[PDB]
């Protein structure tokens, strides 16, 4: 378990200013910590940065868990329903 | 309006059952429109392992089932089960215009299921933005709003950059 220092530094910096800015990262292994809740982190999946709105529930998980590749095309994909807003 | 809910896989057993590949929304339907064949009533449906098998009226043996293998399956929008407030069918969002401060900046071209959240893939519209990279936005982000016929985003710095 570890948090990419660079990413944490950026997050801490933002929290001190009270700003909310998209943060790009290539660190899929880093674990999500409470200081990241409410931030939008764009995690690299090898081709694109998938944005993640960090919620309390995500604390403890790996960033990679929320940035999958857009590799698979699912049949009837347009009939899927979005997670409740 | 017809929407694609799945696609038939290989036949199951010898009574016309067909493996169904697609969204489980098929569990709440009474009929489906089969590509090149039209509406068919759903006589029966059940699970086998990790797959779902569908029995349509008329398809009573493996042979009649093979004829439909690989064909796409559609449902009438009105037949889809209604969703609780705050949830939307992907097809209802894809194609919608996207706004920032009352001005159109893009168009939803696709949605990525990131498991926890859904990610809107937006295509720029207009000569200046039309040729930029795709922009991604978490649907469940507090700065994104869904309205009837449009989506609105209050871009935080770096979002569309």
């Amino acid at each position: 378990v570890f948090v990419d220092d660079h990413l944490l530094e950026k997050v801490l910096e933002l929290n001190a200013k009270g700003e909310k800015r998209l943060i790009k990262t290539w660190s899929r292994r880093s674990t999500i910590v409470p200081e990241m809740v409410g931030h939008t982190i764009a995690v690299y999946n090898g081709k694109q940065h998938v944005p993640v709105y960090i919620t309390e529930n995500m604390v403890g998980h790996k960033l990679g868990e929320f940035a999958p590749t857009r590799t698979y095309r699912g049949h009837g994909k347009e009939a899927k329903a979005t997670k409740k807003k | 309006r017809l929407v694609e809910i799945g696609r038939f896989g290989a036949p199951y057993a010898l009574k016309g059952g067909l493996r169904f590949r697609g969204e489980p929304v098929v569990l709440h339907l009474e009929r489906v429109y089969v590509e090149g064949h039209g509406w068919r009533a759903i006589e029966d449906l059940y699970r086998v392992g990790e797959e779902l098998v569908v029995h349509l009226a008329g398809v009573t043996d493996r042979t009649l089932a093979e004829a439909l293998v690989g064909l796409r399956v559609y449902a009438e929008v009105a037949d889809l089960p209604p969703l609780e407030e705050g949830r939307y069918y992907y097809f209802a969002l894809i194609g919608l215009p996207v706004y920032v401060e009352g001005r159109q900046v893009g168009e939803v071209v696709d949605i990525l299921d990131a498991g926890a959240q859904d990610v809107l893939i937006i295509r720029g519209v207009g000569e200046r933005l039309r040729d930029r990279a795709e922009r991604l936005v978490p649907l469940q982000a507090p700065y994104v709003r869904v309205e009837e016929g449009s989506i609105h985003v209050d871009p935080i710095p770096g979002l569309f950059d």
